[PDB]
């Protein structure tokens, strides 16, 4: 996934304190314009467009009750809880499906870089990164197992066709490496880094474009 | 009290004039002069007004359809609310989601309409008390609630069908009184002047039945209009009735109407020859033909008279409907051999008899022919009787059909029957590729029955690829996950990025397996080759970027 | 194997992506009013999250960069 720049704590959640009241008392509309500035209106778990969205807690509220009002726990979720069952990805799947998991067994997109631990292939399938062994390898397996990237059909097929829709673009832009010069050919890759952010999938196309 | 009903009739309502008609029709004229006539004229206008639009299709001013369907404790549904479209509604889902149960509930609802049209004070079908009740539910009763739309004067026609399991303290009952009222209006205006009754049909799985062709089921009734409602919600299309009706039409076209009525008068003249031959001794055939003349008098007068259109036009219209909707059959016609009367079609240029037609081209003709028969018998005041109102419940329209022929089945059906609200429950993505997004109801593949709504898919399915519809709407991979030969590109990319994009020891031999399996001209090997070139020249970019950086 | 196309042949909205690439190759990039109207119909009927719009964007930018190779040829020409 993407580096999310944790910019500034909003002043809405400073007045309400955990323990005295639950999460339902706050209005839900005062945090979304703060979150969409750093997320681009995207679920940062399926790396994922928010046609419908809700607020997802990275660590669960029932297990760690004095963690919800810190603002380091709030993210966007692919889909909404109002579906009478919900989806099977991003935020809903961790709280509904999967199973037991540890707090340190998960990758957090605020400070930890997901580029060197997981790897988006050209076929839409995610693998662990090469040379990765041990606790971080177990973490890279566990995050995919709880977030269902290798998983539900509507995410996997859409990511596969989004990466496969630019394969002639990548092929014909790369085959002119000897034809073009250094600065004006790396200008193509800065053009891609200025292009890809107005899409659903960013790091998958980053892995398809460069390495 | 009378004034309020007259004000409601002036404002526009079908039901408000009905009790006025029922209270003033029983007295004498003078007190009924123009009084009964204006409510009859307004009621028949509210039934029969319609206009031809810019595309040439007759559209009624007061369309009849089903708006909402609510199932409470019915089979697997706790409390399910479905909003149905005006023209086409598609219900999709896995095997196990109750999408045949929805059609069964709507058919049980429409049975009251059919029975109350057919006979005054009639009773339709009822819910079973052994299987339709939810075996998990604790209330021990199930009700199916529907709402019907019949124009601006009639916004809502409610109906509930209730059934309780045996042993309950309170006996739950139906509230089919508005269905009773609407079918009473239709029947008592139809008994005195001809109208265009709607078509109610259900085509369930049991249309997939073999053809017998030795069918001598009861001869004489298969030309009357109310025979068109005979077992129309049973589930199987009455192809027996259609083929008997079509032999009737062939005989009447070639003999009874080309050179006037002859086959009855020739044996009438035979009786006049044999009536004075001495001892009579022919009482067995003296009277069994005498009421055949009465049959041809009191039944064919409707079909030749102004109420029901010309029989040769009926034959042309049903033949046009069959050759327009049914894919490869282009003409249908009857042969009369010595002792036999058999119908043959032109399937792909070959004259093939019906009984040896294919099972995927005969159980669709059993739908289209029977539906066209019921429209041309029930809607005879139209230039195109296929433009009449009605509700038709097809179960799995893609049954026995090739994917080539699934690309046009619902387009052909909606083209031939524009005013019919089809409610179909398909399994294939290719049928969904010809149907709008808003016409589709769907079930998620986690749907234990608790949902109070069925919603459309997120992506548009009208022009999408079949792989996209299968892999976004129906939640199925394009390439199977139970096959080790399908993940070979993923294992290729894993083993190729393990050694930084070089075909050293594993990637080369796995590339040999892909080349020996999928083939030289295979698109999978085309992706493999493109990724090989792109990832072998990526190390050149790595070296150039390293030289730039340091 | 079935000889059945991915898009249905009886739907005029199915050939919008087929006509878009033909019009774009006929114009050789530099999308005109007709191509912009066709993109507007694809944007109206198909969503923003659609394979047709993704392929249309990919074709538009590959022909734009193809016209930029013709622009590269323009300095060394004549
Ligand atoms: N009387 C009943 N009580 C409980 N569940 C029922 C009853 N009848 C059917 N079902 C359930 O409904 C489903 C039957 O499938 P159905 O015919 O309704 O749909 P389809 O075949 O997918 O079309 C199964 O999940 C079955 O458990």
């Amino acid at each position: 996934m993407r580096e999310l720049a944790r910019l500034e704590r909003p002043e809405i959640l400073d007045q309400y304190i955990a323990g005295q009241n639950d999460w339902m008392e706050i209005d839900q509309s005062a945090v979304w314009p703060k979150l969409t500035e750093m997320q681009g209106g995207f679920c940062a778990y399926c790396e994922c467009r928010l046609n419908r969205c809700h607020i997802e807690h990275f660590r669960p509220r029932g297990k760690f009750p004095a963690l919800t009002f810190i603002w380091n726990n709030l993210f966007g979720s692919c889909g909404d809880s109002r579906k009478s069952g919900g989806w099977s990805r991003c935020g809903i799947y961790k709280d509904n499906g999967a199973g037991a998991y540890n707090a340190d067994d998960l990758i957090k997109p605020d400070e930890e870089n997901p580029d060197d631990y997981l790897l988006f292939l050209t076929t839409g399938e995610v693998v662990p990164a090469i040379g990765l062994t041990g606790r971080a390898l177990k973490k890279a397996q566990e995050t995919i197992r709880v977030f269902n990237l290798n998983g539900d059909i509507k995410l996997f097929g859409s990511r596969r066709t989004a990466v496969q829709a630019i394969m002639p673009n990548v092929e014909y832009l790369y085959t002119l490496l000897e034809e073009f010069d250094e600065d004006d050919w790396n200008e193509m890759l800065r053009d891609e880094l200025e292009k890809i952010e107005s899409d659903e999938y960013k790091t998958a196309l980053k892995h398809a474009w460069t390495f | 009290m009378t004034k309020q009903y007259e004000r409601k009739a002036k404002g526009g309502n079908l039901l408000s004039a009905f009790e006025l008609y029922q209270r003033n029709s029983d007295k004498a004229p003078g007190l009924g002069e123009m009084l009964v006539g204006e409510w009859f004229e307004m009621c028949r206008d509210y039934i029969q007004d319609g206009h031809v639009d810019e595309s040439g299709i007759f559209r009624p001013d007061n369309a009849f359809y089903l708006r909402r369907l609510t199932l409470k404790d019915f089979r697997r549904f706790s409390l399910l609310e479905i909003k149905l479209e005006e023209d086409l509604t598609v219900i999709i889902g896995n095997n196990g989601k109750g999408k045949t149960s929805i059609l069964y509930a709507i058919a049980k609802t429409l049975s009251w309409f059919v029975a109350n049209i057919l006979k005054e004070g009639g009773s339709g079908q009822r819910l079973s008390e052994m299987t339709d009740i939810k075996n998990d539910a604790e209330d021990r009763y199930s009700d199916v609630s529907s709402t019907f739309f019949f124009g601006k004067g009639l916004k809502s026609v409610p109906i509930r069908l209730s059934r309780s399991a045996l042993g309950t303290a309170e006996r739950r009952d139906s509230e089919v009184k508005p269905a009773k009222d609407l079918a009473d209006i239709w029947r008592v205006i139809n008994e005195v002047n001809t109208i265009n009754l709607p078509t109610f049909a259900l085509y369930n799985v049991e249309r997939s039945q073999p053809f017998n062709r030795n069918i001598k089921d009861n001869t004489g009734r298969r030309e009357e209009r109310f025979d068109a409602y005979s077992q129309t919600l049973g589930g199987a299309g009455r192809f027996d009735h259609f083929v008997e009706w079509y032999i009737y039409l062939h005989k009447r076209t070639v003999s009874d109407i080309s050179s006037s009525i002859k086959e009855l008068e020739q044996q009438v003249n035979d009786l006049q020859r044999t009536v004075d031959g001495g001892m009579v001794s022919v009482k067995s055939l003296l009277e069994q033909m005498k009421f055949k003349l009465s049959e041809a008098i009191e039944r064919n007068d409707a079909a030749v008279s102004s109420r029901v259109l010309t029989e040769s036009v009926q034959k042309s219209i049903v033949e046009k409907a069959i050759c327009s909707v049914v894919p490869s059959i282009s003409n249908i016609w009857v042969e009369m051999i010595t002792g036999s009367d058999l119908v043959k079609v032109t399937n792909d240029g070959h004259d093939v008899t019906i009984d040896q037609l294919s099972d995927g081209l005969r159980v669709f003709l059993s739908l289209v022919a029977d539906l066209a028969r019921r429209m041309v018998m029930l809607n005879p005041l139209l230039e195109n009787p296929l433009e009449g109102r009605g509700i038709v419940l097809i179960d799995q329209i893609e049954l026995h059909l090739h994917p080539k022929w699934q690309q046009e089945v619902i387009l052909n059906l909606r083209s031939a029957f524009p005013n019919i609200q089809f409610i179909i429950t398909t399994h294939s993505p290719i049928v969904l590729s010809t149907i709008e997004k808003r016409c589709i109801r769907e079930f998620e593949p986690n749907d234990d029955g608790d949902q109070s709504f069925l919603d459309s898919p997120d992506m548009q399915t009208k022009g999408s690829e079949n792989a996209q519809i299968l892999e976004q709407v129906m939640n199925v991979h394009s390439t199977p996950p139970g096959i080790a030969e399908s993940h070979w590109l993923g294992n290729f990319e894993l083993l190729l990025l393990d050694n930084s994009g070089e075909l050293d020891n594993h990637s080369q031999v796995l590339y040999d397996q892909i080349k020996a399996h999928f083939g030289i001209d295979s698109i999978e090997l085309k992706k493999a080759d493109s990724l090989i070139r792109i990832n072998k020249m990526k190390n050149k970019l790595n070296k150039i970027r390293a030289e730039k950086g340091k």
